[PDB]
RNA sequence: GGUGAAAUUCUUGGAUUUAUUGAAGACUAACUACUGCGAAAGCAUUUGCCAAGGACGUUUUCAUUAAUCAAGAACGAAAGUUAGGGGAUCGAAGAUGAUCAGAUACCGUCGUAGUCUUAACCAUAAACUAUGCCGACUAGGGAUCGGGUGGUGUUUUUUUAAUGACCCACUCGGCACCUUACGAGAAAUCAAAGUCUUUGGGUUCUGGGGGGAGUAUGGUCGCAAGGCUGAAACUUAAAGGAAUUG
């Protein structure tokens, strides 16, 4: 497909990286690993103001690179660049995600999946949508081989999960919550309310996405990058 | 020929007859 | 159905317009009869795609 | 100690897209496709054609300076075949052996929640 | 004469089953009549590990696996080195190999 | 013009519709333990030494 | 991009590609199964409201109210019609590129009606289990859904109870299944397609060699498309069903 370009110009050389200068992404407070990585922006001219050209980027990282332990291998994290200064552009939490392989590996047939989500808002008015997933489990000594729910448990479990997610956000602004997903305390906490209903193995919560964010308030962001 | 098409061939034909008979009444 | 004294369309040995009925936006009063500055004509097919 | 990028490789039938990008994804480096290497239009997705494209993107990294790169294999996605093309993997082996550092290999092909409609009609592509 | 007791499918008491598209030729086909097979493979290769191991930081990273469910229409499945044809007596064996 | 020498450990079988090409999997002499499967045209044994103008493609192995 | 391979097509005005963000319409993936519901068409994201239904439990009530049904009525996939809304994607017609002896086709790129919804029509389908409905009896066995019963049984709470999830045994109803042929059948095959020459449990519908023909005509229903009811002349010794060997 090389010598087939019939026509180039409808109406009828400098290296782009000559004015490209690397920056550094600076993770928020509650992450043990700090150096996220580097970015590329072309040089800021008098009129271009490339310093403003990168406030909108969204950088992609994994907790395994943030906590350093493979136990968080999948645990996908989306960080949003918030303000740039002194080659050390500062980021903030944008949203959690699961890897594709992990999500497909959990879904085996001969069992019942339960999924749920809520649209709670935080103390600092951040609006978040938390998704929660679960799967049923075969009781030890089981003879029958499928272990489906009774479709009134799934109604009942979904009610309990939704209450828990609302509780765990409200009264928590943004970072304790960020430092709550890392230890997966919510994952363990939900299981406390379902064992009396149904086994419900494998409760890794889900992606959580951010919908609407409040005023910038330079000061609050400064707290994270102490 | 196929049964589907023979039934269709009749149907078009009954349109021609139902129209030419209308020239009279 | 009018005479050429009456309308841009008027007149003819048959009732016919004679020239395209799509008038420009820049025409003058007395020249703007018919469809004014039409982007398209004919029966509308498909969604408006506004 | 290593600068990253994202491989963002497009395994598909009829071509192969490989291009490292800055970790943000906005800034792009060395977008080379599989059709750029073979003037046959039939080997567009051939493993050898994909291999050549991967090397040049890997080769073009040193001049920029990026040394390591995350990998995101990605098929046609959507209501399409959803399975990576044969040039899909030969580029990946080409990227790793040419010197760059690989990390965080993942599949990112778009899967729908039972999307609109698949082309082909009711009886499909009769041949 | 009747060829099968289920005649094509596993529909007994269903009325209707809301078809799915064949993933090889897009031929529409009911879900229960399809030839569902699951395709799980190493994300890279059975041989690339000899190279993707050394060329990777984070030694022994995960070797993740891709997941996909493949529906096949009878016409494509028979043609595609799959279930193709068995003896009249062997048609009754439902045990997978 | 870089040239690599590869040695045959064993021959896997004959492929191609015609049946003239045989499937043989080899290893590079230098930088040993690096092995590859490639397709060869002429008569072959084990322990043969091949010359590859390129040493980077994974040949189609019939399986 | 597309393909067995190309061409039309979008491309230096920046395509395909990458990122952030927005809109719109449809669909309800993976879970998803010899699994569930419904009279049948049909029905798979969450919650709330509205009314319904079976099965089970029952030492509640009425007491033969029942079974099947001409006429008659309700619902009735898709396509199609009428009028607003909507109009993403796919796509009858149509326009194009290729193949070919030709290609008004299969392959490719576009694309109108249609697809969606509202209000009102249509009344058909391989509408299939090609197996009318109610009732009794005739062989075993595994498995599953719903309800129930018993088991110092396992599990989690509060080691501890009750529950919930499991395990064992049993039972009522359902979706099915596996072996056998006492029996049935032309046979393929059937736990009903058995209890039919040792021919009678009650009942509705349909059929009578192949073509002409589901045609003509006449009614009647429909906006129309068309539906339902429906011959005769004529012509013929075979059409057909299931298995066997080639
Ligand atoms: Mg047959
Ligand atoms: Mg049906
Ligand atoms: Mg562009
Ligand atoms: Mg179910
Ligand atoms: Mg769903
Ligand atoms: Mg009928
Ligand atoms: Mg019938
Ligand atoms: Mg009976
Ligand atoms: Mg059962
Ligand atoms: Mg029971
Ligand atoms: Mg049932
Ligand atoms: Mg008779
Ligand atoms: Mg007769
Ligand atoms: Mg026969």
């Amino acid at each position: 497909a090389v010598g087939k370009n019939k026509r180039l110009s409808k109406g009828k050389v400098v290296d782009p990286f000559t004015r490209k200068e690397w920056f550094d992404i600076k993770a928020p407070s509650t992450f043990e690993n700090r150096n996220v990585g580097k970015t590329l922006v072309n040089k800021s001219t008098g009129l271009k103001s490339a310093s403003d050209a990168l406030k909108g980027r969204v950088v992609e990282v994994c907790l395994a690179d943030l906590q350093g332990s493979e136990d968080h291998s999948f645990r996908k994290i989306k960080l949003r660049v918030d303000e740039v200064q002194g080659k050390n552009l500062l980021t903030n939490f944008h949203g959690m995600d699961f890897t594709t392989d992990k999500l497909r590996s959990m879904v085996r047939k001969w069992q019942t999946l339960i999924e749920a989500n809520v649209t709670v808002k935080t103390s600092d008015d951040y609006v978040l949508r938390i998704f929660a997933i679960a799967f049923t489990r075969k009781q030890a000594n089981q003879v029958k081989r499928h272990s489906y729910a009774q479709s009134s448990h799934i109604r009942a479990i979904r009610k309990v999960i939704s209450e828990i997610l609302t509780k765990e956000v409200q009264g928590s602004t943004l970072a304790q919550l960020t430092s709550k997903l890392i230890p997966e305390v919510i994952n363990k906490e939900i299981e406390n309310a379902t064992k009396d209903i149904f086994p419900l193995q494998n409760i890794h919560v889900r992606k959580v996405k951010l919908l609407k964010q409040p005023k910038f308030d330079v000061g609050a962001l400064m707290a994270l990058h102490g | 020929m196929r049964a589907k098409w023979r039934k269709k061939r009749t149907r078009r034909l009954k349109r021609k007859r139902r129209k030419v008979r209308a020239r009279s009444k | 159905a009018m005479n050429p004294v009456d309308h841009p369309h008027g007149g003819g040995n048959h009732q016919h317009i004679g020239k395209a009925s799509t008038i420009s936006r820049g025409a003058v009063s007395g020249q703007k009869a018919g469809l004014i500055a039409a982007r398209r004509t004919g029966l509308l097919r498909g969604s408006q795609k506004t | 100690s290593q600068v990253f990028g994202v491989a963002r490789i497009y395994a598909s039938f009829n071509d192969t897209f490989v291009h490292v990008t800055d970790l943000s994804g906005k800034e792009t480096i060395a977008r080379v496709t599989g059709g750029m290497k073979v003037k046959a239009d039939r080997d567009e997705s051939s493993p050898y054609a994909a291999m050549l494209a991967a090397q040049d993107v890997a080769a073009k990294c040193k001049e920029v300076g990026i040394t390591a790169v995350h990998v995101k294999i990605r098929a046609t996605g959507g209501t399409r075949t959803k399975t990576p093309g044969p040039g899909g993997q030969a580029a990946l082996r080409a990227l790793a052996r040419s010197g760059l550092r690989i990390g965080r290999i993942e599949d990112v092909t778009p899967v729908p929640s039972d999307s609109t409609r698949k082309k082909g009609g009711r009886r499909g592509r009769r041949l | 004469p009747k060829k099968r007791a289920s005649n094509g499918r596993n529909k007994k008491g269903r009325g209707h089953v809301k078809p799915v598209r064949c993933v090889n030729c897009s031929k529409s086909i009911p879900k229960d009549k399809a030839i569902k097979r699951m395709a799980i493979r190493n994300i890279v290769e059975a041989a690339a590990v000899r190279d993707l191991s050394e060329a990777s930081v984070y030694p022994e990273y995960a070797l993740p696996k891709t997941y996909n469910k493949l529906h096949y229409c009878v016409s494509c499945a028979i043609h595609a080195r799959i279930v193709r044809v068995r003896s009249r007596e062997d048609r009754k064996n439902r045990a997978p190999p | 013009t870089p040239v690599t020498l590869a040695k045959v450990i064993k021959v896997l079988g004959r492929t191609g519709s015609r049946g003239g090409v045989t499937q043989v999997r080899v290893e590079f002499l230098e930088d040993t333990s690096r092995t590859i499967v490639r397709n060869v045209k002429g008569p072959v044994r084990e322990n043969d030494i091949l010359v590859l103008m390129e040493s980077e493609r994974e040949a189609r192995r019939l399986r």
